[PDB]
């Protein structure tokens, strides 16, 4: 019902304008307070932490600032009575505290002024408005009625009380004013160009970060005056975490030069539109604000998504966040593990949330404009191609059905591969199949001289096979040195010390002398079992990442390859010599063999040193797409391939209801067949006919998109935070992940448990956990087919309570009627509860800290 | 929830520590404040309170990937290990509070069923330092990734496990109110580690 | 219907001695602890003078085979009675604080894998069922306080 | 008492015409869940809550708070043995559950059976019928195009509201109680 429907579009320009201006002023006031909460006397919290890397990059927050101040703008600055700078003269203040204070006060002064001016456009629109209607809970105070009956913002008044003297934009005769939203598209983008210039001038001259190529030769640091290229990060361009000079466009001086690049481009595109404003017939219906609202709100959502992607890559390894890891960040008394990456992950996931919510909502507001065209009979008359291209119902069913299919196939591939490899990691016997784990055994170096008992088959390739334990010539079970294992051997699970796979007995050697493509510089015998390590390559992004990367690093890649090949030959010849020793039989033949491995030891040592050092170099090359916690190459993983397939399939799963909003807001093929028509955009059903009809309206389709999208959004959260998404049960400490140099915190389910060990260390985080879990499940009370039961039972309760009131004498109890939510308002609040319950719990996953190895 | 967090304790400085080295501690490539008004007090204060080895460690530096990080090969030099109580306290309480509290309690007396209880003297007397390293590195019990006591050989470094080993001996004979303090570590170290 | 029984497989046990079920022995405390005491002590000498001739010689054959794989008996690190050796840091099984702060499942892997420097790994010496028996015998060393 | 008429029905003159009808609504705000079959399902769900009190209490959880730790000072000074405290019990027992690979497979299957009950219990059957219909049209288009006779008359079956509530209660119940079997199967860790 209508309480959230007070303000509906179309509105007139002065009212939209004025409320945007007022909201802008309001935000500037809130930011001003966030500037006050950044001052150094306070604890770290989530609000001041999400702004500190940016204020470090700007020069306003200075980490190495220790001195306390006593006179800076005017003679009264240590501490003083009634603060001297009210509530702040209690504590020691530094220069960054003063810089923060000042930018706070500046944001609160501008904000209040913008709030006032916005109100002048908003209420001077209506010819003025009285003080008691602006503030509205001001006539309740007594002996102040007279006060609240003056009229502000009047068309007539003396200068400090005018609104709009002409009454409206359309009536005021300033012949610069544009008269249609398409004509206004040109001044609005010149205006945004001007904003870009303002920012560039503030950065250059107030914050003192000039634009490339005009950066200084010298800059002041806490250790003296240094040259720009050696001065560390906040002062100069030396990145002290990665040990490199920064690229000039990876500094803030780069951002100030783009202030001018983007500002010139917006000014020129706006002057072009001044002279040839948009005029298409396909655009003309967009003057109605209901229609543009769709376009703008969905675009804005896409912009947020792109902020997330761009900001995540650009800032994942930037010194502004890594600098957080050097401060001594303590939140609700703890000490955070990698705060840098935690705050970085919060900001990007914030934006991804906003992205989804605005694309989904923008499309819903779209479906409302189309539904109204259908109600009023005008859909059929529409002239823009952007409506008529989609008017055919046979084309709509083919659009929806083939994206359902493409979703089906990608989600079956991804979820089926997750299920497969969780079966493999758990060693599950299904009667018809034994799943088998990854296990490795080192074949080289000292490890390669540990022996095992081996059951060795006679001839694998022929059935009516048979095998036998490996023996000595006298008949005792001989111990086989890991260096001498072969493909097909079986070693008992118990002797490798493995429980946890009780349904079978042996591990099988499937590959020998294996060297990870990307991993540890060691040689293994391996069981591959059922573990699909090839699936990392079933990712287009593996190949693009690794190709660009190979092209950029091709000489050290080639020397690494060649150093591996030399070490393998040298290890192979060492194993020959060791074996001749072991199989000597003559104290002389023993002694001579031992003599020749002794004179080959040096140069096995050398081949191993050479290989180790070339592998270390190769793994220090710069990243392209897939990176380390440093900023070094990693190869793509099963994790990255699954993420890739899951983004395709899971965003289609989430966005199919948006297509249904777009096509079937009025009639879908089910409806058309019965001759039905959706009469409003938000009805809950039309009852039990034809089996049941709940959930067909566009408001309901909106709720379904949001729930379904919870799934790609959790895959993003788990991936950002270091979870393994490619199985359900993966643990960080196991052989596959250590041999391939992979760090992760979990495995779908296993992540939930493992991260909560960290959540449990914080009492404030666990109270959030309890509450966010209470909110979610109450949503089930509102979403289940149950509302009739609830109304019938609330009627029983009302009756009882009124009985008690008659019996007891309690006049206020004697007419009580409990309100029971009807069907639409239940689906709305159930969706609100389901969404806020889940994403208060996801906040907790980011907020325990980030624990992937670095 | 937001903004009205408290005042920060003057004893926890924000004055910055040196950055974690890019080079691996296990590298064979090439191996392993000012006078400004208050900068010396702040550096001296950071030197006691702000931990240096709290962050997850480079992947080539984890104990399972370190050539000298296996239980059989690690060096438990008692002189280096029980050298400095400030340091044991600075490091082991940060690592313990983060990683180990969940299952062993806020008092370190056991939360998860059958979990250890580090204040128990009988448990203290019958464990070596090398024994304590083995169980952190291997985990305890049968399962994937260790058992109910999880394995740490990917996860932690040999140097991080050693701060943990020394810190854990400060639990001996304490009462069940939170974690060992700076003077628990110091009385532990005076009574020969 | 479903579990027609339940197909859980046959139980793993130790070596067979003729005329006396080994599978059964592995669930009967007095039989399993007699084999645990033999492993623990490295001899059949502390076994009840009531032990049969066939039993006493099957144990010896078990020990003789284990002596060729350089098996080191538990007693005499830990003593015939527990509570080892402070010198060698060998665990005292008589102690109640040590006993309360160990689960039997957990204890298993510390014998399988060995424990830090000196306590040796037994995964290549003994079967996991023989380690289970030893965890049960060590339980009976506990004293009060 | 209310198999035929409740006092809300009797003010309207309504009369329930059978024991298992799904509703009669959108009238009067909506009426889903008044039949006797549905009241049976709501009994089964509501009873999950005292039953899980019984399970936590049998297996040694502490039920008087949500985060009791095993050896907190209070429990130690008053010789109380427990395994966890409402929520904490859940994570405490599951670390023991994770050490068994058969029980972790059971845990995975149990979770999947349950949340699928939500598909069947949410007010959504019309959405599912109208999408199923798009799916059938599409598959028949593919059959006709590719000349595949087994597929030119596919019609996907979509449960009506009554059968959706039945199978939704079945899936909800069995999910939960395979998962509870695990809290018993893991061991009894109360040490007395
Ligand atoms: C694990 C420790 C602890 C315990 C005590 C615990 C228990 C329980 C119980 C119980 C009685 O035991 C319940 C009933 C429960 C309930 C909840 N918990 Zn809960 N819970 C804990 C902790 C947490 C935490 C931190 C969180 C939840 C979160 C949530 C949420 C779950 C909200 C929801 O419906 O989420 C669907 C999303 C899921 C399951 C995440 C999926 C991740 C994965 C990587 C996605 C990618 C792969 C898939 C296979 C899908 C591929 C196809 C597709 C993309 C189309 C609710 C309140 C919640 C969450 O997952 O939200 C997305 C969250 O963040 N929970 N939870
Ligand atoms: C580390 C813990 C681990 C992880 C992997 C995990 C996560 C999650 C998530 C997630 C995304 O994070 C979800 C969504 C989830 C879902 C579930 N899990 Zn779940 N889950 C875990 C583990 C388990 C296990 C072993 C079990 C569940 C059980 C269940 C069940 C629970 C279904 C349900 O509705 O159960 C209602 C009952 C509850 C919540 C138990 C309340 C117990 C309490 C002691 C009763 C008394 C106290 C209250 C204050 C009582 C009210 C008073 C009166 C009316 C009685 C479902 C499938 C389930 C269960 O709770 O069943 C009652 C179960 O047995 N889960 N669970
Ligand atoms: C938090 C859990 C919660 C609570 C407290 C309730 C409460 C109730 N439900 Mg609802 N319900 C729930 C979840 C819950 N439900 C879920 C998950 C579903 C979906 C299966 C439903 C589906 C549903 C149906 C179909 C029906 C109900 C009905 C009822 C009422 C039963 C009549 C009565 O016996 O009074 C006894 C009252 C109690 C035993 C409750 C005491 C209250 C609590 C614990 C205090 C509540 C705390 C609250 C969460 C905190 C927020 C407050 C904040 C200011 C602090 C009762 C008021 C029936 C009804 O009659 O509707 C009016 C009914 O027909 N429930
Ligand atoms: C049990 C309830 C509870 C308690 C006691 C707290 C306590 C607190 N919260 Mg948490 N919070 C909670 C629930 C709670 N929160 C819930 C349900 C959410 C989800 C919406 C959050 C989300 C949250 C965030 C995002 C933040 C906190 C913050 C805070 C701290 C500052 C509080 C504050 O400024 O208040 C004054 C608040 C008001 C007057 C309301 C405005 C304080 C430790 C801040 C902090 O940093 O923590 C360390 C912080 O940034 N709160
Ligand atoms: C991944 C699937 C999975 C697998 C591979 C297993 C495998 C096993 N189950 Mg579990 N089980 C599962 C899921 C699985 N179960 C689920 C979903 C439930 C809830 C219904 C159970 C409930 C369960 C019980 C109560 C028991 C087992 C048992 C078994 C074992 C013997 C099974 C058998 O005899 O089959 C042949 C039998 C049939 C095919 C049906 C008759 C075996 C280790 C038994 C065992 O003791 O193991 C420790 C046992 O008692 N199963
Ligand atoms: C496992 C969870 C699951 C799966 C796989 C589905 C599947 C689907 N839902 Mg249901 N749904 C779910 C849970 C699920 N839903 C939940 C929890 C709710 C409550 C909100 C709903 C509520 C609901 C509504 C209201 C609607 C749907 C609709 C859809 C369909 C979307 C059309 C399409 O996108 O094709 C793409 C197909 C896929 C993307 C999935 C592929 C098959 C999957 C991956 C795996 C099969 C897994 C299954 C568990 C395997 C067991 C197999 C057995 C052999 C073991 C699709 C068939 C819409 C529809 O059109 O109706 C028919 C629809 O309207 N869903
Ligand atoms: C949002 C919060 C910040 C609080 C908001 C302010 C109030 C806080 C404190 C609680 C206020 C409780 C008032 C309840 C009340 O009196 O309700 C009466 C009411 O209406 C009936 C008549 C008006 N006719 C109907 C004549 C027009 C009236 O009183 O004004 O109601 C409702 O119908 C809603 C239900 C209110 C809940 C009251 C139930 C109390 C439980 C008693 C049960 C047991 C008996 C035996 C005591
Ligand atoms: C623990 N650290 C893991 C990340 O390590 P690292 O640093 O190595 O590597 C980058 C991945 O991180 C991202 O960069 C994720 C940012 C998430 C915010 C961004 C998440 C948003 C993803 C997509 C948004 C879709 C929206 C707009 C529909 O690893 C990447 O390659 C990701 C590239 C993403 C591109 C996938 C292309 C798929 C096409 C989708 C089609 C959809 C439609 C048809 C409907
Ligand atoms: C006229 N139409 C409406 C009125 O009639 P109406 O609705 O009763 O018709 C139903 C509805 O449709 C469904 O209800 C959808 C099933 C397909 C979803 C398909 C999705 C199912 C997968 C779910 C699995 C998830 C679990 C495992 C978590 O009537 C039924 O289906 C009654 C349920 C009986 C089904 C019995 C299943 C037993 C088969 C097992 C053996 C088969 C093979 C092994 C050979
Ligand atoms: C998942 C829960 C869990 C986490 C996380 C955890 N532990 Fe434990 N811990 C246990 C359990 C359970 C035992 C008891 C093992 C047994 O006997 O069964 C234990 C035992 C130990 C023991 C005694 C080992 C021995 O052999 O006697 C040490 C030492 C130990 N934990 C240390 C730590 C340290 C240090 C951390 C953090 C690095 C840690 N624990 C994290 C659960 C956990
Ligand atoms: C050479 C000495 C030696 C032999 C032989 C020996 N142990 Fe030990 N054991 C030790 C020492 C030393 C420790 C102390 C371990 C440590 O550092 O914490 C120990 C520790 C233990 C512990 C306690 C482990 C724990 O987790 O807390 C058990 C149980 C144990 N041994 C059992 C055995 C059994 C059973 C055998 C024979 C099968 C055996 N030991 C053989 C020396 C030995
Ligand atoms: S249960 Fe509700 S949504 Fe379903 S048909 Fe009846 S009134 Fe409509
Ligand atoms: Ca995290
Ligand atoms: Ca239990």
């Amino acid at each position: 019902k209508r309480w959230y429907q007070k303000l509906e579009l179309p509105m007139p320009p002065e009212r939209i304008f004025g409320a945007h201006m007022m909201l802008i002023g309001g935000l500037a006031c809130l930011i001003g307070t966030y500037f006050f909460a950044s001052m150094t006397m306070w604890n770290d919290g989530y609000v001041n932490l999400t702004l500190r890397p940016r204020l470090i990059s700007l020069g306003i927050y200075d980490p190495y600032d220790t001195e306390q101040i006593q006179r800076v703008w005017l003679p009264l600055i240590g501490e003083f009575s009634t603060s001297k700078l009210p509530f702040f003269g209690q504590y020691p203040l530094t220069m960054t505290d003063f810089r923060l204070f000042g930018w706070g006060c500046f944001h609160i002064g501008l904000g209040l002024w913008l709030v006032y001016a916005g109100a002048a456009h908003y209420y001077g629109a209506r010819g003025g408005a009285t003080i008691g209607e602006i503030f509205w809970l001001l006539p309740y105070v007594p002996g102040l009625k007279g006060l609240c009956q003056i009229k502000w913002f009047t068309p007539e008044g003396p200068w400090y009380k005018v609104g709009l003297p002409w009454g409206s934009f359309a009536n005021t005769p300033w012949p610069i004013l544009r008269r249609t939203y398409a004509d206004a598209l040109s001044p609005h983008t010149i205006y945004i160009g001007l904003l870009f210039f303002i920012w560039g001038f503030v950065l250059w001259f107030v914050l003192d970060k000039p634009p490339v190529p005009l950066q200084p030769a010298q800059v002041m640091t806490p250790n003296g005056l240094m040259p720009l290229e050696q001065a560390p990060f906040p002062y100069g361009w030396f990145d002290p975490y990665l040990n490199q000079v920064m690229h000039p466009m990876n500094t803030i001086n780069g951002e100030t030069t783009m202030c001018f690049v983007w500002g010139v481009l917006f000014v020129a595109l706006g002057a072009y539109w001044w002279y040839r404003p948009p005029r298409s017939i396909n655009i003309t219906h967009l003057e109605d604000t209901k229609a543009v609202f769709h376009v703008h709100l969905t675009a804005i959502g896409y912009v947020s998504f792109a902020l997330a992607i761009v900001g995540f890559l650009a800032l994942r390894n930037h010194p502004s966040y890594l600098m957080l890891n050097d401060m001594n960040v303590i939140i609700y008394g703890k000490k955070i593990v990698n705060p840098g990456r935690m705050i970085h992950n919060m900001i990007t996931f914030n934006h991804v949330q906003v992205g989804l919510l605005y694309v989904a909502a923008g499309v819903f507001h779209g479906g409302q404009y189309l539904h109204g065209l259908n109600i009023s009979g005008a859909y059929k008359q529409a002239r823009s191609k952007f409506i008529t291209w989609f008017q055919n119902p046979d084309l709509q069913t083919k659009i929806v059905g083939t994206t359902m299919f493409v979703s089906f196939v990608t989600v079956v591939f991804g979820y089926g591969m997750i299920c497969w490899n969780t079966g493999a990691e758990l060693d599950l016997n299904f009667g018809i199949y034994q799943f088998r784990s990854f296990r490795a055994i080192q074949m080289d170096g000292e490890a390669g001289n540990i022996g095992y008992r081996v059951f060795r088959p006679k001839n694998p390739w022929d059935p009516t096979a048979g095998g036998d334990w490996v023996k000595n010539p006298d008949g005792t079970a001989k111990l086989v040195k890991a260096r001498n294992l072969q493909v097909g051997d079986r070693i008992l699970n118990e002797e490798l010390g493995i429980g946890s796979s009780p349904t079978y007995s042996f591990t099988t050697i499937e590959e020998i002398n294996y060297k990870p493509e990307w991993g540890q510089p060691k040689l293994y015998a391996v069981q591959w079992g059922s573990w699909t390590h090839f699936l990392r390559k079933v990712n287009p992004l593996f190949w693009v990442d690794k190709g660009i990367w190979y092209l950029q690093n091709q000489k050290t890649f080639e020397a690494t390859r060649k150093a591996d090949e030399a070490y393998l030959a040298a290890h192979l010849k060492a194993v020959s010599l060791l074996n001749q020793i072991d199989d000597a039989q003559t104290e002389e033949a023993k002694q001579k063999a031992q003599a020749e491995l002794d004179k080959f030891r040096p140069e096995l040592e050398k081949a191993h040193a050479n290989m180790l050092e070339w592998n270390e170099r190769l793994a220090s090359t710069p990243a392209v797409l897939y990176s380390n916690l440093r900023d070094q190459h990693r190869d793509g993983e099963i994790n990255d391939a699954i993420f890739f397939w899951l983004m395709i399939g899971g965003w289609l799963f989430g966005f199919i209801p948006l297509l249904r909003i777009a096509f079937h807001n009025y009639q879908s093929p089910w409806y058309r067949d019965f001759e039905w028509r959706k009469q409003s955009p938000d009805f809950p059903c039309i009852g039990p006919v034809k089996g049941g009809t709940c959930g067909v309206s566009i408001q309901d389709q909106l709720w379904f998109c949001i729930l379904f999208s919870i799934k790609p959004l959790s895959a993003i959260a788990w991936y950002l935070d270091g979870g393994w998404i490619a199985t359900m049960m993966a643990r960080g400490n196991e052989a596959y992940y250590l041999t391939h140099n992979i760090s992760h915190t979990g495995g779908v389910f296993l992540y939930m448990w493992n991260e909560t060990t960290w959540i449990w260390t914080d009492n404030h985080l666990t109270a959030m956990l309890l509450l966010g879990h209470l909110i979610w499940f109450v949503s089930f009370a509102l979403w289940f087919k149950d509302r009739g039961s609830r109304a019938e039972g609330g009627d029983i309760q009302s009756r009882w309570v009124r009985l008690m009131g008659k019996r007891l004498g309690i006049k206020t109890l004697q007419e009580v009627r409990f309100p029971v939510s009807n069907l639409a308002t239940a689906k709305l609040w159930g969706t609100v509860f389901f969404y806020t319950g889940t994403f208060v719990l996801v906040f907790l996953y980011f907020a325990d800290g980030f624990f992937q190895n670095r | 929830g937001g903004c009205f967090v408290g005042s920060r304790d003057p004893n926890e400085t924000r004055y910055p520590k040196a950055p974690m080295p890019l080079q691996n501690q296990t590298s064979t490539l090439k191996t392993a404040a000012q006078n400004t008004p208050g900068a010396r007090e702040a550096a001296a204060l950071r030197d006691r309170v702000t931990p240096l080895n709290l962050q997850q460690v480079n992947e080539q530096d984890v104990a399972g990937n370190d050539p000298l990080g296996s239980p059989a090969r690690v060096v438990l030099d008692e002189g280096e290990m029980y050298r400095d109580p400030v340091e044991i306290y600075r490091e082991g309480r940060a690592l313990f509070q983060n990683n180990c509290v969940g299952c062993h309690g806020h008092n370190g007396c056991g939360n998860v069923p059958r979990s250890t209880n580090f204040t128990d003297p009988g448990w203290q007397e019958n464990n070596s330092d090398g024994g304590i390293y083995s169980s952190i590195y291997n985990g305890k019990g049968i399962g994937n990734g260790g058992g109910a006591m999880p394995a740490y050989y990917n996860q932690l470094s040999p140097q991080q496990i050693r701060y943990l080993v020394a810190y854990l001996r400060a639990f001996k004979g304490r009462q069940c109110n939170g974690l060992p303090t700076l003077s628990d570590v110091e009385r532990m170290v005076a009574e020969r580690q | 219907v479903m579990a027609t029984g339940c197909f859980v497989g046959a139980r793993n046990a130790s070596e067979p001695r003729l005329g006396s079920s080994s599978i059964a022995a592995s669930r009967t405390a007095p039989a399993y602890l007699r084999e645990a005491q033999v492993l623990y002590e490295g001899s059949t000498d502390g076994l009840p003078k009531d032990t049969p001739a066939d039993e006493i010689a099957h144990y010896k054959a078990m020990l003789a085979e284990l002596q060729t794989r350089n098996y080191a008996a538990c007693a005499g690190c830990h003593q015939v009675n527990g509570g080892g050796n402070k010198a060698i840091n060998a665990t005292n099984f008589q102690d109640a604080g040590w006993q309360a702060n160990n689960s039997s499942p957990g204890m298993v892997t510390s014998i399988v894998n060995g424990k830090g420097k000196v306590m040796p790994a037994y995964k290549d010496k003994l079967t996991l069922q023989q380690i289970n028996y030893l965890v049960e015998y060590i339980r009976r060393f506990e004293k009060k306080r």
